[PDB]
């Protein structure tokens, strides 16, 4: 098979600044079976650049296309708030089709801690034979945020769903929503339920705890 | 079924330019030599001729 | 220059088979391969099959053998997609992918610039149900800043709509995606902060509409502070 990696994950630019996203391919394959893609708030992924240095029709002079054998990397100039959102890198050589994973661009913006909060069940919700205890991260801009929940101080894995906004028009800010759903049995099985915030901004794990009662 | 385009009929372009300047010398013969001739398409009418 | 237009979106049964059609306009039809690029949802890009439409050079993902088939319709010049045995992995967008640029051979390892709007395949084993609202009650578990909202569970087709005191109420609010349950039916929660002087004063309610059920829930947000 062939697989492609994408490294710099999340990379934070500002108006004008230059940046260079990383494309890694597993073997080596020749310089004319690699694309990027543009794709803004989940809408149709558009070409960008095809065999690694082919500007496609009307794409700025904003995006440079290199890469030879097994890194290929996409340079941007500078960016308008235009092109933002998850960039893709395809190989569409052999027989089997494989994309990059994708990597989201953020307006670079200065650090700011999450502001955690939690929200144990309602005992109406415990009358239907199910739990959900929400644990809430919220105007935080450095992405990649670390959300643990801990059942007397153990562990949890599986049963712990999140989901997070797009990047804030005005402040650039992020919010993170973690639901931890168990049933009415399992519920009852402990009383210490807490949520550890693993953060850049926040200088130490925070964790914010309550009781069953 | 399928995608339509006209019939079409090719020639290789490096053996008709050889034939054409191999007759042109036959024909030199006929009409004199250090000579120009011309052969421009069909004048016109049937469709067979 | 091409175009690509798809289906509409569809709900199937666990286990069941779902057909999905992809027609080009204005373009060639059996030169270049018709590749199909899916989307569950929240998770990267995955390929699901390749196929030239008339000449049959075609290949599916490892994952999809015994449960993937690609055939066309030359009449209609129309693409079809068919997937058997469904689980809840394979909900997702399906997207109807392909490449633009005498020639009559046929090419399979290209590119995809023209991408069709998508079909959004949903697998689960339920009916138009309308939600159920829970409240989320505000209490000591902060500084002068507090958050209440609404919990909206188990219902369907999930164009529901939230707002805060009938449109009032606008600036802190944050409705979270809807997500699909193991059980196939749909669940969000929508909050709002509010300053803590206004627990007791302000009232606060939710109006959640969903549209199919004709459903429209008012719901009050009363703290108890345990
Ligand atoms: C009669 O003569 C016709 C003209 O000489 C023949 O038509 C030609 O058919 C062949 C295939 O049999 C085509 O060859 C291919 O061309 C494509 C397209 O080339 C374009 O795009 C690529 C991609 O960037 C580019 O690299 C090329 O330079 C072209 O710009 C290639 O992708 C293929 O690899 C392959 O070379 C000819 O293109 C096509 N000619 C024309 C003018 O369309 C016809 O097949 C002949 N018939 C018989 C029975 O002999
Ligand atoms: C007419 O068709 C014949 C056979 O399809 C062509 O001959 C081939 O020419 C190519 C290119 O020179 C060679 O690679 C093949 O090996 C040839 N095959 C045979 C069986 O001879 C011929 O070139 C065609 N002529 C024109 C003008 O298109
Ligand atoms: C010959 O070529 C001319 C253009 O040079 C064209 O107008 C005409 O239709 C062609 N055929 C005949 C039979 O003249």
């Amino acid at each position: 098979e062939i697989v492609l990696t994408q490294s710099p994950v999340t990379l934070s630019l500002s108006s004008g600044e230059t940046g260079t996203l990383s494309c890694r391919a597993s073997q080596n394959i020749s310089s004319s079976w690699i694309a990027w893609y543009q794709q803004r708030r989940g809408q149709v992924p558009r070409l960008l650049i095809s065999a690694a240095s082919a500007r496609a029709a009307g794409i700025p002079d904003r995006f440079t296309g290199r890469g030879s054998g097994t890194d290929f990397t996409l340079t941007i100039t500078r960016l308008e708030p235009e092109d933002f959102g998850v960039y893709s890198c395809q190989y569409y050589g052999g027989s089997f089709f494989t994309f990059g994973p994708g990597t989201q661009v953020d307006v670079k913006r200065t650090v700011a801690a999450p502001s955690v909060f939690i929200f144990p069940p309602s005992d109406e919700q415990l009358k239907s034979g199910t739990a959900s205890v929400v644990c809430l991260l919220n105007n935080f801009y450095p992405r990649e945020a670390k959300v643990q929940w801990k059942v007397d101080n153990a562990l949890q894995s599986g049963n712990s769903q999140e989901s997070v906004t797009e990047q804030d028009s005005k402040d650039s800010t992020y919010s993170l929503s973690s639901t931890l759903t168990l049933s009415k049995a399992d519920y009852e099985k402990h009383k210490v339920y807490a949520c550890e915030v693993t953060h850049q901004g926040l200088s130490s794990p925070v964790t914010k705890s309550f009781n069953r009662g | 079924i399928g995608d339509i385009r006209q019939a079409h009929c090719n020639v290789s372009k490096a053996t008709w330019n050889e034939t054409l300047g191999k007759v042109v010398k036959q024909l030199r013969k006929h009409f004199g030599n250090n000579t120009i001739i011309r052969f421009a398409n069909s004048s016109g009418g049937d469709l067979e001729v | 220059q091409v175009q690509l237009v798809q289906s509409g979106a569809e709900v199937r049964k666990p286990g069941s088979s779902v057909t999905i059609s992809c027609k080009p306009v204005g373009g060639t039809f059996t030169n270049f391969a018709i590749h199909w690029v899916r989307q569950a949802p929240g998770q990267g890009l995955e390929w699901v099959g390749g196929r030239v439409p008339v000449v049959g050079i075609y290949k599916y993902g490892k994952k999809f053998h015994d449960r993937l088939r690609l055939y066309e319709d030359d009449p209609m010049k129309t693409v079809f997609l068919e997937l058997r045995s469904l689980t809840s992995d394979d909900t997702g967008v399906y997207y109807c992918t392909r490449w633009r640029g005498y020639d009559t051979s046929s090419y399979y390892n290209d590119a995809s610039d023209v991408w069709g709007p998508g079909t959004k395949v949903i697998v689960s084993a339920a009916s138009t149900k309308g939600p159920s609202v829970f409240p989320l009650a505000p209490s000591s578990k902060s500084g002068g800043t507090a958050a209440l909202g609404c919990l909206v569970k188990d219902y369907f087709p999930e164009p529901v709509t939230v707002s805060w005191n009938s449109g009032a109420l606008t600036s802190g609010v944050h409705t979270f995606p809807a997500v699909l349950q193991s059980s196939g039916l749909y669940s969000l929660s929508s909050v709002v902060t509010v300053p803590s002087s206004s627990l007791g004063t302000q009232t606060y309610i939710c109006n959640v509409n969903h549209k199919p059920s004709n459903t429209k829930v008012d719901k009050k947000v009363e703290p108890k502070s345990c």
